């Protein structure tokens, strides 16, 4: 099979600046008709791929004129003109002139729209949940940039470890924000042994640790 | 109004098979190549092959030749894809992409519209529906949600208000817990006020279980 | 009289149309009809003068305004498959007295379709007269044909040393359906042109069939491998051969 | 409601052709006839008010208003006249005009000296595609649809050399199957017997 390889697999960019995504493949891509069949597709966060570019440097319809394509041989070069908000994805190039169609490893665009901190919110466990011998604690962190967060849960100020798992969204289409999802989960008999529960949260984008809390159980 | 509308998601134990569909509208079905691409979660693109609905044309990819079955029925405009011998890393959302190129033409190279995908996962472990739970909002001058714990496989969806409410939301990623069950919270914050006035319900959806669940999420 | 553009027109589902009548007579009423081969003419609108308009027989998709005496054009909001017909700009003078004639436009030719990519241009063939038809009457035929192009918007003439000619000459009247059976099938058309035995043995004489076709502009856009259908001339030759 | 003389008629050239028309309301005061050639606009010709015959050029216009009847006569009636024949009424001034279905007419020439032969036609730019062509033969001859999906057959059109005085009838026909020459194309067709097929 032919191999194609992205060069930056990770660019950030700041908004209105220039990007610019090479490839490059293990041969020509001349079919024997005379076009050149490599295109670029997008796929944003919870969507299929879409058709940019096709055959080098012919825009699809929809796109903006700030994407364009070049290249001729073995090298390839996706160019954008104004970065904005929307353009959040990955960015995949193919080939098509060969059996079998290969693509490549993708290159994720994270747009550098700079320091904000999270909005937190607690929340107990159901009174449904607590009927069959679970107790889920959850810490929600909302729309806040950079990525780099850290969630220590505290229970009667005693620092658990071990016990959760968190979750976080893509950056987002329009604020290109993050947003996590912190769960402690402990057994019904010992969330009845303790009452202070508490996430704590460090951020670059906040002075001192937030920390909020309830008490019951 | 080009729509390629494929099947709802699927279980398959290891070794067996897994038939999906891909339904045309808005279009003359014979005059375009219907191609099949996968994607494995946190992973790349892969191509399968392709079938052309007018002479029942067909390439492959070299790794799927001898257990892909690529088939299709001109009169309700529907194509097929049956991948059989499952292993477990075929696990993957499987799409199928129509081709740009008009009767014959070159551009049937690429893809102009998608589908909306098919979450298969290959495993021997039983299906579960899962439980949906409130994440009633605080005492405080707001947020709220929904948890949605121990289902497998994947996936599901989260709706609010039978799809109303739709600004300030976020679902997150599920998480596999140690158990081998799969556990997901969705989010979403409205105004101050607004909880005592407005009335909100998550609509969870979990198709290998048959699972729809209506949960009021209040004060208390 | 009446003036009435564009003369063909190629459109797709979705998209809004405007068609243009113009006319340098002082006339008060003016219409608008559409004719197919099943009902024959039909009243969409019509104004009685400056100012007012109304509904006639078939008014749905289509919109009117009469600004000025002269110009009263016609909307289309929505083109749809069903709106695929002919329309013609008529003018009464209306005014209470002598001379009641209505006067029709040109007409304007629209085709509407689900996707763009069904239009093709035509390919263009001159055919050279046998050597037994010159030997049995002294006469000599060319036959042209224009093959498989959609929609059928084309204008076919015949050329002799630089100067068109309509003597000895007769087109078809209707185009074939390549596909009879489908009904967005491509079309063919076939011309021809009688000359004298001695004209055309005369390795002077060159000879040439042209067909206009109405497709797409370079405004719309185009996703295929082939070049753009566009509006455009295609044509074929051919010079006397003296044997 | 306005009624034509119904189908397609067939006049000989150089005879008659009878056109009709009945109108339903009393009220009609003008009456107008229109001329339409194949894929044009409709020409407006005659014109009449008062009962009784209006003539002009080879066109006579005739009204009896008693029996509601209106008349098109065409003398000496050419090929060039093969058109379709519109009938058109109105009660006021600025009342609705009323028109009507419309009647065909189509003008067979006079084939004098007929010659009928089927001839093979080579292209320009490749002796492999060539065309049939069935032609200089009598009017009330009738060329067929063809039965086959592949092999495209036109109907007969009518030719005029006027620095002679010389008219023809033709029809074209041709195929890509490999399985088609000169002398099946017009099996469909009942063809004179008496027909010249030379060698290809
Ligand atoms: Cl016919
Ligand atoms: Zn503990
Ligand atoms: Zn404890
Ligand atoms: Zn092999």
């Amino acid at each position: 099979d032919i191999v194609m390889t992205q060069s930056p697999l990770s660019l950030p960019v700041t908004p209105g600046e220039p990007a610019s995504i090479s490839c490059r493949s293990s041969q020509r891509l001349v079919h024997s008709n005379g076009n050149t069949y490599l295109h670029w597709y997008l796929q944003k966060p919870g969507q299929s791929p879409r058709l940019l570019i096709y055959r080098v440097s012919n825009r699809f319809p929809g796109v903006p004129d700030r994407f364009s394509g070049s290249g001729s041989g073995t090298d390839f070069t996706l160019k954008i003109s104004r970065v904005e908000a929307e353009d959040v994805g990955v960015y995949y190039c193919s080939q098509s002139t060969h059996v079998p169609y290969t693509f490549g490893q993708g290159t994720k665009l994270e747009i550098k729209r700079t320091v904000a901190a999270p909005s937190v919110f607690i929340f107990p466990p159901s009174d449904e949940q607590l009927k069959s011998g679970t107790a889920s604690v959850v810490c929600l962190l909302n729309n806040f940039y950079p990525r780099e967060a850290k969630v220590q849960w505290k229970v009667d100020n005693a620092l658990q470890s071990g016990n959760s798992q968190e979750s976080v969204t893509e950056q987002d289409s329009k604020d290109s924000t993050y947003s996590l999802s912190s769960t402690l989960t402990l057994s019904k008999a010992d969330y009845e042994k303790h009452k202070v529960y508490a996430c704590e949260v460090t951020h670059q984008g906040l002075s001192s640790p937030v920390t909020k809390s309830f008490n019951r159980g | 109004q080009v729509q390629l509308v494929q099947s709802g998601a699927e279980v398959k134990k290891p070794g067996a098979s897994v038939k999906v569909s891909c339904k045309a509208s808005g279009y003359t079905f014979t005059g375009y190549v219907m191609h099949w691409v996968r994607q494995a979660p946190g992973q790349g693109l892969e191509w399968m092959g392709f079938i052309n609905p007018y002479n029942d044309d067909i390439q492959s990819n070299e790794r799927f030749r001898g257990r892909v079955t690529m088939t299709r029925d001109t009169s309700i405009s529907t194509a097929y894809m049956e991948l059989s011998r499952l292993r477990s890393d075929d696990t993957a959302v499987y799409y199928c992409a129509r081709g740009a190129g008009y009767n014959f033409d070159g551009a049937y190279r690429f893809f102009d519209f998608w589908g909306q995908g098919t979450m298969v996962t290959v495993s021997s472990a039983s299906t579960k529906g899962p439980s949906v739970f409130p994440l009633a909002p605080s005492s405080k001058s707001a947020a709220l949600g929904c948890l949605v714990k121990d289902y497998f496989p994947e996936p599901v969806t989260v709706s609010w208000n039978s799809g109303a409410l739709t600004s300030g939301v976020h679902t997150f990623p599920a998480v596999l817990q140690s158990s081998g069950l799969y556990s997901l919270s969705s989010v979403v914050t409205v105004p101050s006020s607004s909880l005592g006035t407005q009335t909100y319900i998550c609509n969870v959806n979990h198709k290998p279980s048959n699972t729809k669940v209506d949960k009021k999420v209040e004060p208390k | 009289g009446v003036t009435q553009t564009p003369k063909f027109q190629v459109l797709k589902t979705g998209q809004s149309m405007t068609l243009q009548c113009a006319q340098d007579m002082n006339h008060e009423y003016m219409s608008w009809y559409r004719q197919d081969p099943g009902m024959g003419l039909r009243l969409i609108h019509y104004s009685v003068g400056a100012g007012i308009t109304d509904q006639g027989e078939v008014p749905n998709g289509y919109n009117v305004s009469r600004s000025t005496t002269e110009d009263f054009p016609l909307r289309l909001l929505s083109a749809a498959p069903s709106q695929t017909s002919v329309y013609f700009c008529a003018s009464r003078p209306g005014l209470a007295g002598g001379r009641p004639e209505q006067y029709f436009g040109p007409g304007t030719r629209l085709t509407v379709t689900e996707d763009l990519n069904k239009v093709f241009p035509p390919e263009v063939a001159v055919f050279e007269p046998s050597e037994a038809e010159i030997s049995h009457t002294q006469k000599a035929t060319l036959v042209c044909l224009a093959t498989g192009f959609y929609p059928d918007h084309v204008e076919l003439s015949w050329w002799v040393n630089g100067k068109e000619v309509h003597s000895g000459v007769c087109t078809d009247p209707q185009p074939l359906k390549e596909q009879p059976a489908l009904n967005d099938s491509r079309y063919a058309l076939s011309s021809r042109l009688r000359v004298s035995a001695t004209f055309w043995q005369d390795p002077r004489n060159h000879f040439r069939c042209q067909v206009q076709f109405y497709g797409l502009s370079e405004n719309d856009e185009w996703t295929q491998d082939r070049a753009k259908p566009v509006t455009q001339i295609v044509s074929a030759e051919a010079w006397g051969r003296a044997d | 409601e306005v009624e034509q003389n119904s189908g397609p008629l067939s006049v000989p050239e150089g005879a008659i052709a009878s056109l009709n028309c009945t109108y339903s309301d009393r009220g009609s005061q003008s009456f107008f006839w229109y001329r339409q050639y194949s894929g044009k606009s409709p020409e407006l010709i005659m014109s009449i008010y008062s009962n009784g015959d209006k003539e002009d050029g080879r066109f006579t216009a005739q009204l009896n208003k008693a029996s509601q009847y209106v008349s098109l006569l065409i003398r000496d009636s050419q090929p060039s006249d093969s058109a379709t024949y519109l009938c058109a009424v109105t009660t006021d001034s600025w009342g609705k005009l009323q028109f009507g279905a419309g009647t065909q007419v189509v003008v067979t020439p006079d084939i004098q000296n007929p010659d009928p032969a089927v001839y093979q036609l080579r292209d320009s730019k490749s002796s492999d595609k060539s065309v049939c062509l069935f032609t200089d033969f009598d009017s009330q001859t009738n060329v067929s649809q063809s039965k086959d999906s592949d092999v495209y057959i036109t109907d007969k059109c009518v030719l005029d050399m006027r620095s002679m005085d010389f008219k023809s009838n033709s029809a074209v026909a041709w195929s890509n199957k490999s399985d088609f020459a000169c002398a099946n194309a017009f099996n469909n067709s009942i063809i004179p017997e008496d027909t010249f097929f030379p060698s290809p």
